[PDB]
C-alpha cells in the first residue's frame, strides 16, 4: 500500500514550513508491490515555469 | 466487527477515511454502516448487578 497522506493546507506562507500543527489525512493508499529506492519531482509543463 | 450493543445515532463526525471508531480503551465505541455510510454509536447493553 503506497499511502499518500495529503493535506492541502489552506493557510498562508508568510514563511516556509510555518509553525503550528497540521494533521495530514490519507488521500490514496495505492496497493502495489514495488521497491521505491529513489525519487524525483517533475515540472514538465512545456512552458516549464 | 461482531459484538453486542445498543446501536444508536451518533453525532460524531467520521472523516471520510475513518472506518471504525474505538475510544480511550479498545471498544469500537462507533461503526460506519457498511451501507448508508452512517456513523452509529455502538454502546454496551445496560447490564448491572442485582
Ligand atoms: C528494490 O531495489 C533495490 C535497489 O536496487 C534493491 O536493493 C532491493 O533489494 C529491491 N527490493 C526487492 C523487492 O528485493
Amino acid at each position: 500500500y503506497f499511502k499518500i497522506y495529503s493535506k492541502h493546507t489552506p493557510i498562508n506562507l508568510g514563511r516556509d514550513l510555518p509553525q503550528g500543527f497540521s494533521a495530514l489525512e490519507p488521500l490514496v493508499d495505492l496497493p502495489i508491490g514495488i521497491n521505491i529506492t529513489r525519487f524525483q519531482t517533475l515540472l514538465a509543463l512545456h512552458r516549464s515555469y | 466487527l461482531t459484538g453486542t450493543g445498543v446501536l444508536t445515532e451518533s453525532n460524531k463526525k467520521f472523516l471520510p477515511f475513518q472506518q471504525f471508531g474505538r475510544d480511550i480503551a479498545d471498544t469500537t465505541d462507533a461503526v460506519r454502516d457498511p451501507q448508508t455510510l452512517e456513523i452509529l454509536d455502538i454502546t454496551p447493553c445496560s447490564f448491572g448487578g442485582v
